């Protein structure tokens, strides 16, 4: 999920701005609803996801909000030391404690059968895994164990929040990790690394399981002051695409999502690249990012460099210079035909799984099962980035020559392939876009509806997205959610006119009107 | 546009609802009736995912996810529970929520094969009736996927399996450039001075 906002004095008309783009994947019906709630003093309007008694992306009259997940360390697991006489027994505070033991009955549609499972817990929580031949059990610490209703109440106050105190207040007893965002019609906008996040023992390294005998608890949660926060930073402006909220803010097990190859560099360089900035522009960085090869930012500058040393005899790597040098780093389909703008991207895409696997294979191959997720993570890929860059790392994967020579026969291979296959000049290269469905199954891996079949390219971005200024009048702007609003089908197979009417809105980078003064409502 | 009890619903040409009402309680037995006529299998569908019911709709395919969700979920009561601690209204507006839901359920009942999608159809079987923690596990299914994770047990895996074949020290070195305590370099949304 992305995100961002600007202060009055980096946005065009003086107006704080708020973008969002909760990425919660594409189906029909869709994650998000969409909806308007009027009651005396409470004015606001904006989707939350399905089942939500409150709006996540949107406004009410004095605020606008969005989230991204936090990524925050609120989950930890316990590993408890088994009894060798009595493996339901585990040790804690010096005494052999019980598990607490219970029986769930699963009714199973064939007629139905019915087929019983026991669960166990510990004082740390749900037991989630055995090592038997270890003698154990794992369980499950979730910070916010307990406290989702409170989580529910916290949003529910954001929205019914006038001012910046008052959200703020909503954003400290929120216990689970999210980022929040906030931008008002005074012009503040205020960041906030929401979630209860525990006191854990230093004798611990919290990017493994810490032992459950009772020496290495928490100790509470840190207060919500704690949290990274900021409200009108200097830059005068917050982007984010699940990244690092700041410099020393750590996320123990989970640090692969935070490194110096991250794809928020795609709504930095866009921002960074801009004076003022209006809905429009932001709209511009949205489609960059969800069209960007990002591992173009920092492994194209590296193998335009090695390319430009051998290109005086070697006439390929020249072509290749100037057709990379020229690529805008997008996949993209402008003219619509079903084939990347780009030819090079195509060898790009290639040149690049060929380097990931000759980096890592020979090292990591045997437990490539575990580590491919993350030295070729979506995010970024921050150790191969080091390794050929040369930059310092713990264990020397490679020498500078090395990692050179793994650059060079890359690009052999994946140009001898296009060649046999496709042909010399570039354009020949474009490959056929990828497509995406708004499909029968969410995140949540079970069915909820029958699905849609229409393809749209696919694109690295929101589930749905709202583009908001916060004028003095009324929050003002755009968005789109699709697929459509509604989700019923007709026992005789008749579609609602608004199963898949935003579609064609989402796909074509069009959108509707933000709704909120009654009169225009009426009228829409 | 079109009165519900004492709310004014007006559906815009997306079919978006905009709700009027002349209090909060009024507002959120709407906001869960306009959700339900438009998700209902949908809403019922997540349920039981939280629930661990699936199984008994899709099949066996979806056992071992529902004995996850049990393992790891929460009885009825432990849910009420958590919502006698909330502020009166707050629970209030919630269970008002679900009177809305189940109003729709209600409606649809009595007018099936008009009123039910063609899921219910035809995957024989019908829509239950709604109660303030059930609206509690509709949050939960899908904001706890974004927080829950085992990476810390993949992570000594990790380490376990390069130990064994390359030596501790090697395997420290080469862990510590996979999962770092640290990336002072990564960007981020705020600087310090900032906070
Ligand atoms: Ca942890
Ligand atoms: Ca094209």
């Amino acid at each position: 999920s992305n995100a961002m906002i600007i202060g009055a004095k980096k946005s065009k008309s003086g107006n704080a701005l708020l973008f969002s783009g909760p990425q919660v994947g594409f189906v029909a019906p869709g994650f998000l609803y969409e909806v308007g709630l009027h009651s005396p003093g409470f004015d606001m309007e904006g989707s939350g996801f399905i089942g939500y008694p409150f709006i996540m992306f949107g406004a009410n009259q004095h605020l606008a909000l969005t989230a991204t997940a936090g990524y925050g360390n609120v989950t930890d697991i316990f590993e408890e030391k088994l009894n060798p006489a009595n493996s339901t027994q585990y040790f804690y505070k010096g005494k052999w404690r019980n598990m607490e033991k219970r029986t769930e009955t699963f009714i199973v549609r064939g007629k139905s059968k019915k087929i019983e499972e026991t669960f166990f817990h510990t004082v740390h929580g749900p037991v989630i895994s055995l090592d038997a031949a270890a003698n154990v059990a794992y369980s499950k610490s979730w910070s916010f164990r307990g406290t989702e209703a409170k989580s529910i109440q916290a949003y529910m106050k954001a929205n019914w929040a006038k001012n910046v105190k008052e959200f703020q207040q909503a954003a400290s007893e929120f216990t689970m990790s999210l980022n929040w965002y906030y931008a008002d019609k005074k012009g503040n906008i205020a960041y906030y690394h929401v979630g209860k996040y525990p006191i854990r023992s230093n004798q611990i390294d919290d990017r493994f399981p810490t032992p459950g005998t009772g020496e290495y608890e928490w100790k509470g949660f840190q207060s919500f002051a704690k949290n990274p926060q900021a409200i009108n930073p200097k830059k005068g402006y917050v982007v984010n695409w699940n990244n690092k909220p700041s410099k020393y803010w750590r996320n123990g097990e989970y640090s692969i999502v935070w490194g110096k190859d991250n794809r928020v560099q795609q709504f930095i360089n866009g921002i960074e690249a801009r004076g003022k900035v209006d809905l429009k522009d932001l709209n511009e960085i949205n489609y960059t990012a969800s069209f960007a090869q990002l591992r173009t930012h920092y492994f194209k500058p590296l193998l335009i460099k090695t390319l430009e040393k051998y290109q005086s005899e070697n006439k390929e790597y020249a072509y290749l210079v100037e057709q990379l040098r020229k690529w805008n780093n997008l996949k993209e389909d402008k003219n619509h035909d079903g084939y990347y703008d780009a030819g090079v991207a195509a060898f790009f895409d290639e040149w690049w799984n060929n380097t990931h696997d000759k980096l890592f294979n020979d090292s990591l191959g045997i437990v490539s099962d575990l580590t491919r997720e993350i030295t070729d993570h979506r995010m970024g890929a921050t150790l191969a980035y080091k390794v050929l860059s040369g930059e310092p790392t713990n264990y020397q994967w490679k020498s500078a020559a090395a990692a050179e020579l793994i650059i060079l026969e890359s690009t052999d291979e994946a140009l001898a392939k296009l060649h046999k296959e496709k042909g010399e000049e570039a354009d020949k290269w474009r490959a056929p876009i990828k497509t995406m469905t708004f499909g029968a199954k969410s995140l949540i891996a079970i069915p909820h509806g029958y699905g849609s079949k229409t393809e749209i390219i696919e694109m690295n971005r929101g589930s749905e997205n709202h583009y908001i200024e916060m004028t003095p009048k009324q929050p003002e702007g755009f968005n789109v959610t699709p697929p459509g609003q509604i989700g019923f089908i007709h026992k005789d197979g008749t579609l609602s006119e608004h199963y898949e009417d935003q579609l064609s809105l989402y796909a074509n980078w069009k959108f509707k009107p933000f709704l909120f003064d009654k009169k225009d409502v009426k009228r829409a | 546009q079109k009165k519900v009890e004492n709310v004014t619903i007006i559906r815009d040409s997306y079919g978006v609802p905009h709700l009027y009402a002349k209090n909060k309680k009024d507002l959120y037995k709407a906001y869960g009736y306009v959700m339900a006529q438009d998700r209902l299998f949908q809403l019922e569908m997540f349920r039981r995912g939280n629930e661990g019911t699936v199984s008994e709709i899709f099949g066996e395919e979806y056992v071992t996810k529902d004995e996850q969700s049990r393992r790891d979920g929460y009885s009825d009561q432990e849910i009420q529970t958590m919502l006698n601690g909330l502020d009166r209204e707050t629970k209030q507006l919630i269970e008002q929520f679900a009177e809305g839901i189940t109003a729709y359920v209600n409606e649809a009942v009595k007018a099936p094969d008009q009123k039910l999608s063609k899921e219910f159809h035809d995957y024989g079987f019908l829509p239950r009736k709604w109660k303030a923690t059930d609206v509690v596990r509709l949050y939960m299914v899908s904001m706890t996927y974004f927080m829950d994770n085992h990476q810390e047990l993949k992570n000594a895996e990790i380490l376990a399996r390069l130990e064994r074949t390359y030596g501790k020290e090697k395997a420290v070195k080469m862990f510590d450039d996979l999962v770092w305590k640290n990336d002072l370099e990564a960007p981020t949304s705020i600087q310090p001075d900032d906070q």
